[PDB]
RNA sequence: AGCGGAGAGGUA
């Protein structure tokens, strides 16, 4: 059989991109379509927030005076925050802002392997000419989907859910090649959609490793 | 353990064999105590003991003196449930 | 108008799309309709339904399981499903269900010992609710017995 | 409430006659549905006459009642609970089948609470609130008549109870029809 | 307090423990129904959808109960006569009350079905097991009239 | 059938009953099949529908 | 395994003292220290007593004739 | 919001007094989360009487049917609004609109039998997303009677229990604002003379956040009261 | 269908036939995808002139 | 003394 | 992060050789479709083995036909030798023929042995004749392929079978380790046309799609 | 161990 590779990574955009691979026997297009699909939803490696310490807060479903939008509201926008580590598999991230206006990513304190991939995101809005927040916000690896309730102590550190997956949509489209002077050889187009923490080459390539390892349970490497 | 059942009137005879006492008084309870009166509708010294196996009274608070009545208030020690069939 | 709308979108006129599973991977024939729906969760939630009851509180007037799930009550076996167990041959069924698990406390006594020790049997006795009824016509003017 | 399958024969010959009901056009519930699985009260007189298809206490289960179906029984004696001898109960075979169980019910499987369940339960799914013209072609017979010719040759009828009947061309009954006092049969 | 090894201890407990289910409007014969439990990782009961057929209950918040036979001759009545594969057969009538109800006639009766025109039209084929071959192949139609070999 | 299940006598013969009296029947059919067991005569059941 | 009791009842053909046979067996099984005549599947006393309901070992009859002749060893023992 | 309205749901949600409606047009001097002051339009200025307009919204507190009416405000700082227009967007309520549930992607096939009589598959994204995710609040009582063998205590002096029902306590014997408890811990201390501690309902979760103490006039007021 | 696998082969292969026809009915509703469509319902044309 | 049961009070119905 | 509950197969639970069926657990969830699946593509789809592809008559030029002495038909024949189970040597392809007269089932025995072309079944029927006179002849050639083609996209055609398999049926259902939630346990069913075992019919399939990830392996 | 009656709404 003819044996497919990585022909191209094209990253049409600084979210999601678009990798290629070539050639394909007749039937293995939708064989790895389906299957690389399904890995890529099913068990990749992520970067989600644990849990949020804000100073002045007991219980999550209070005011803070000085901010327009609840604690609460709080919690889901940093749940949908996605940051990239590399050296650890954990971190603490400290945020401190105070003056009128939004607070971003940005003025959370970057480390040499934190890295907010899209800075751009608001958490909350302040609304006091002298007030402020100060929170940490612990963050963790993980895989897939693990509720808060779970899980495995003091009354300030808060508790979210986690969403440990960094996949956004994964499409393909198989369709035929230019190869050279032979037919019915396949050319497969995935189109993943990506929050932005894994690159694609990464992504593909740790997702085809896992399903090697589960072929692998009970044929050896070679 | 048993077979038919039957029914008929009731003599006044049959009466005063399935009672244990005339009841006399409308006041039922203390409400200040939460003892029942002495002859009431609660009554312990007809129908019997209000806790387990003591009288009223507090005389005979062991098992030991199980089926004797006694005399300050007169109520005979039993279970408790023997308050519900008199 | 909903057809020009449509028009407007790039979804198509028929509006139904056609869709591949998750699990085969390929193509549901004759495509299919997806769409919003604007959709409501009702305060019927199942941890405030889902309840049960090994042995708990019995009632004070009869000896009885409670009623409801505020008190940490049982299920009423209603009439028509005994009328229902009349229907099968089930007669043992029945018994158990109101002289040892609900009725006579001797024989649920008698009953908690032999399941913690492994022996699976009863012992009737007799419905103390009946025995209250007995005493309740007994305590109108009527002489009512049991013979032999 | 009371009524407990506890004997196995009543050891009678009396029953109920069932014929598939013909409300006065097709027939609307036919033979091999009131009939199946009932216990004869004599044997079937086959059409043969003086032919005994099945005989005297024999369990018309789908083979029986096939054959039956085949030499056009016209109507069956059957043992009915109704009539059934039975001292505070209901013999089996009066009764027939279990209608869950491919067989002769059990002795004591309480038909009573089975029938007064499976009679009311569909009252949920219930409502709350010239001539005669025949339609296929057949022998007439008559039941109970007292007749005169007029002066043209139609026949009329000085008996109210007169019944008309058309009969197939085997011999059982397939139309069944009221003809009042004195009414202008055409045949 | 919960531990891991209560969990296995219902698991020997519940091999072979058949329960009485019950549906409140327990109007014929067939509202109670023995079952044997396999254990779900949520809170709801999963039923079997024949048995809705009979339970008069559809899934639209109907909400039904269980009893557990305790003594032994109980779980015989139970297994013997009220488990749910004796009950098939209305006492009203000799009809089959674990009748398909609606899913499942649909995927027949969109099974069992024939246009004259689709993929693999009049081929033949050594039996079914070359039809669902074609089938799970995509390489003839689900609904196109074939000649085959059947035993 | 349980509809049925009560009559009354229009002759009693040699057994007990009053004879516009109600009972059912299957004791009435147990009192003349025993009072068959002599050579008396039992009763003349009627049978009423309730 | 357990899916009918169809021919238990085609050897006892009652289906109510197949729950009297039945109940007396495994009740023979549980109480009394009595080993199952059919090998199990880990199975409870009751699959085990209509098990062997099923390959007609067991009946009415042979438990007459256990608690009979069980019964003159509790008199042969007596002596 | 929904998709497909039917024009009455501002009307409703204006009605309804779930919602915050400015009675006085002006511009935000000052959002908050508690609180939003409007300073006033001149023309719609009283003479006399000053005044800027000053709301007070409603946090998170108990409903009727124990369901979390809350209001969050929709506007930002400095922003004109008009007289007669919603300013804290209640329960329920979308930027004044009607929002009773959330609009989804569907599609109608039978899927694997898992849509039966008339249940419904529901995606995993659904419950990543918390979009249906709700909140309850359980009022819980427990009192102090006068009775037999004297009155029965608060303090946290406890007979035979584990010392994680004593962690989860004050110095006083009543449970701090937000300490998630499971079922069965203890809420608050109750001792009777001879133990019936306020123990959480059974097998429910969740987090304290409001503790309220009536005493009556002339009992001893301790330390946390 | 039913009916007669009951009266013909007796009880245990009619109830684990039954169980195969209903796992297979939702394998084949399931994959054969039986929507509905506002496109589906076909009103007549000549529905106008009979009115 | 319907299924089961009937067993019963054939034992004993049969003994008195 | 990485350590996942990898299974290995519990047991193979067999009917006769032809036949098996493979349960596998505790797959991961999610796990149990995608192997179910994966495995089920490549097995009814793509797998190297051998079957029947061109076939010419004596005395037949064309497929609604008869013979005289022959109780079957030649439509009916071609399936006969759909279900021939043939392994051959590393040549692609090569004709064989059955030449023979007489009353009886002319059955697989009855065709030329030619060395290396081995068949698991002399016992299989191909055709019936019936008459003393009658006398069969006809030339068969096998070929190698890569999966399952039909005649209508390919002397007599015959939709070339090529797999050894012959219905795969994957039933995924739950299994539980000690406080996990859910997983897949995964069953396998599984028929072949006897050329191989189900066994290392898995096998090979493993291999195939090990190999069409070998550019993507990174070492582990 | 400490749970009876009304009245109101809802659930299939
Ligand atoms: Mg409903
Ligand atoms: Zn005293
Ligand atoms: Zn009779």
């Amino acid at each position: 059989f003819l044996k497919p590779r990585l022909v191209d990574i094209e990253q049409v955009s600084s979210t999601h991109a678009k990798v290629t691979l070539e050639p394909l026997e007749r039937g293995f297009g939708h064989t790895l379509g389906n299957a690389l699909r399904r890995i890529l939803l099913s068990s990749m490696p992520g970067c989600a927030v644990t849990e949020v310490e804000i100073d002045g807060v007991l219980h999550e479903y209070s005011t803070k005076e000085g901010v327009q939008e609840d604690i609460l509201e709080i919690l889901l926008n940093l749940k949908g925050l996605a940051v990239r580590v590399q050296g650890k598999d954990e971190v603490i991230l400290t945020l401190n802002k105070s003056g009128i206006g939004p607070v971003t990513a940005a003025d959370i304190t970057h480390d040499g392997d934190v890295e907010i991939v899209k800075p751009q995101h608001v958490i909350c809005h302040l609304t006091d000419e002298n007030a402020s927040i100060s929170m940490r916000i612990k963050v963790q690896r993980g895989r897939g989907y693990v509720p808060a309730s779970t899980r495995i102590r003091p009354i300030g550190r808060l508790l979210v859910d986690a969403c440990y997956s960094p996949v956004e949509r994964i499409a393909y489209n198989v369709e035929a090649a230019r190869v050279e002077q032979r037919t019915d050889l396949d050319k497969l187009v995935i189109e993943m959609e990506t929050n932005g923490t894994i690159d694609p080459e990464e992504a593909i390539r740790r997702a085809a490793t896992i399903l090697a390892e589960q072929l692998e349970a009970f044929v050896d490497l070679e | 353990e048993f077979d038919a059942i039957k029914i008929a009137l009731a003599s006044p005879d049959m009466i005063r064999s399935w009672s244990f006492g005339e009841v006399k008084k409308p006041e039922t309870i203390n409400y200040r105590t939460f003892k029942p009166e002495r002859d009431g509708l609660f009554c312990a010294r007809i129908f019997g003991p209000v806790k387990d196996y003591e009288c009223l009274c507090g005389k005979y608070k062991r098992l030991k003196h199980r089926g004797v009545i006694c005399e300050k208030c007169g109520v005979e020690v039993t279970q408790t449930k023997v308050r519900r069939e008199r | 108008e909903i057809k020009e709308l449509l028009k407007l979108g790039d979804l198509p006129t028929s509006g139904q799309i056609r869709l591949y599973d998750g699990r085969t991977g390929e193509q549901f024939e004759r495509p299919v309709t997806v769409g919003y729906m604007y959709m409501l969760k009702l305060n019927h939630l199942v941890d405030d339904k889902m309840h049960a009851r090994s042995t708990g509180s019995y009632s004070l007037v009869t000896q009885q399981p409670l009623g409801g799930k505020a008190q940490f009550g049982g299920q009423r076996f209603g009439e028509m499903e005994v009328w229902a167990l009349e229907a099968y041959g089930a007669a043992y069924t029945l018994q158990e269900m109101l002289t040892v698990k609900s009725d006579d406390v001797n024989g649920r006594t008698k009953m908690y010992k032999n399941i913690v020790d492994g022996n699976h049997q009863m012992e009737p006795g007799m419905p103390e609710s009946f025995n209250v009824l007995l005493k309740e016509i007994r305590s109108l003017g009527i002489n009512i017995e049991l013979e032999d | 409430q009371d009524l407990v399958v506890t004997e196995d024969d009543c050891g009678t010959h009396e029953g109920i006659m069932m014929t598939p009901v013909i409300e006065g056009g097709d027939v609307k519930e036919p033979l091999r549905d009131r009939v199946l699985g009932r216990v004869t009260a004599e044997d079937v007189l086959k059409p043969g006459t003086a032919d005994i298809l099945v005989p005297r206490n024999t369990l018309l289960h789908e083979q029986w009642c096939d054959l039956l179906e085949e030499n056009s029984v016209d109507a069956v004696k059957v043992r009915s609970v109704v009539s059934c001898d039975t001292d505070f109960g209901v013999c089996a075979h009066c009764y027939g089948r279990d209608l869950a169980r491919g067989h002769i019910i059990n002795k004591g499987e309480a038909i009573g609470v089975i029938a007064a369940q499976s009679i009311g339960e569909p009252g949920t799914q219930l409502t709350m609130r010239s001539s005669i013209q025949v339609k296929n072609k057949g022998s007439i017979k008559l039941s109970n008549v007292k007749s005169v010719v007029n002066s043209s040759g139609k026949l009329v009828i000085t008996s109210r109870n007169t019944e008309l009947k058309l009969i197939d061309e085997f011999g059982r009954t397939k139309e069944s029809y009221k003809v009042p006092y004195g009414a202008v049969l055409a045949k | 307090r919960e531990e891991a090894v209560v969990w296995d201890i219902l698991d020997e407990v519940i091999r072979e423990h058949p329960v009485l289910l019950n549906r409140a409007p327990t109007l014929h014969r067939l509202g109670i129904q023995a079952f044997e439990p396999v254990l779900i990782e949520g809170k709801a009961i999963q039923l079997h959808p024949l048995v809705c057929a009979a339970y008069n209950a559809d899934f639209d918040g109907d909400q039904m109960a269980v009893h557990v036979p305790l003594t032994l001759e109980a779980q015989l009545e139970a297994r013997a006569l009220m488990m749910s594969t004796n009950n098939i057969l209305s006492p009203a009538n000799g009809e089959p009350i674990i009748v398909p109800s609606q899913d499942v006639v649909l995927g027949l009766y969109y099974m069992t079905r024939d246009c004259v025109n689709a993929k693999g039209e009049g081929m033949v084929l050594t039996g079914p097991k070359e039809a669902e071959r074609l089938y799970r192949s995509g390489l003839a139609s689900l609904h196109a009239r074939v000649k085959v070999r059947i035993t | 059938r349980q509809m049925l299940r009560k009559a009354t006598i229009v002759n009693a013969g040699s057994s007990d009953f009053l004879e516009g009296e109600q009972v059912e029947y299957s004791r009435v059919k147990i009192a003349n099949r025993e009072l068959e067991a002599n050579g008396k005569v039992g009763a003349t059941y009627s049978r009423d529908l309730l | 395994a357990r899916v009918t009791v169809q021919d238990a009842v085609e050897k006892i053909g009652n289906r109510f003292d197949l729950v009297l046979v039945a109940a007396r067996r495994a009740r023979q099984m549980q109480v009394g220290g009595k080993d199952p005549l059919v090998p199990e599947e880990n199975d409870k006393t009751t699959v085990i007593a209509l098990r062997e309901i099923e390959e007609g070992l067991i009946n009415n009859q042979i438990l007459d004739v256990r608690e009979r002749q069980e019964q003159q060893e509790q008199e042969a023992a007596e002596l | 919001k929904p998709l497909v309205g039917t024009g009455m749901e501002r009307a409703v949600a204006v009605d309804s007094g779930v919602t915050a409606v400015a009675k006085r047009g002006g511009v935000v001097q000052y959002v908050d989360a508690s609180r939003i002051v409007i300073k006033v339009n001149e023309d719609e200025m009283y003479p006399g009487e000053a005044g800027i307009d000053i709301y007070n919204l409603t946090k998170y507190t108990r409903s009727n049917q124990n369901t979390c009416i809350n209001q969050m405000p929709c506007v930002s700082l400095g922003e004109p609004v008009e007289r007669g227009d919603v300013l804290a967007d209640g329960p329920s309520t979308d930027l004044g609109e009607l929002a009773l549930g959330q609009n989804m992607r569907v599609a109608f096939m039978p899927w694997n039998g898992y849509n039966f009589e008339d249940s419904i598959l529901v995606s995993e994204r659904v419950v990543q997303e918390d979009r249906f995710t709700t909140i309850h609040i359980q009022e819980l009582a427990c009192v102090s009677r006068d009775t037999k063998l004297g009155p029965e205590e608060i303090t946290a002096d406890i007979p035979n229990v584990g010392e994680a029902a004593l962690s989860k306590l004050d110095e006083s014997g009543i449970v701090y604002i937000g300490a998630e408890v499971t079922g069965g811990d203890i809420l608050v201390g109750k001792v009777t003379p001879k133990d019936s501690s306020l123990r959480v309902p059974n097998g429910v979760s969740g987090t304290v956040i409001d503790v309220q103490v009536f005493t009556r006039d002339g009992v001893e007021k301790d330390k946390r009261a | 269908m039913l009916n007669t696998c009951y009266r013909i082969l007796g009880l245990k292969p009619t109830v684990i036939f039954a169980d195969q026809i209903m796992y297979t009915g939702f394998a084949y509703a399931a994959r054969s995808g039986a929507s509905v469509g506002i496109d589906d319902m076909v009103i007549p044309e000549k529905k106008h002139e009979i009115i | 003394p319907a299924g089961t049961g009937y067993a019963y009070h054939q034992d004993r119905m049969r003994r008195r």
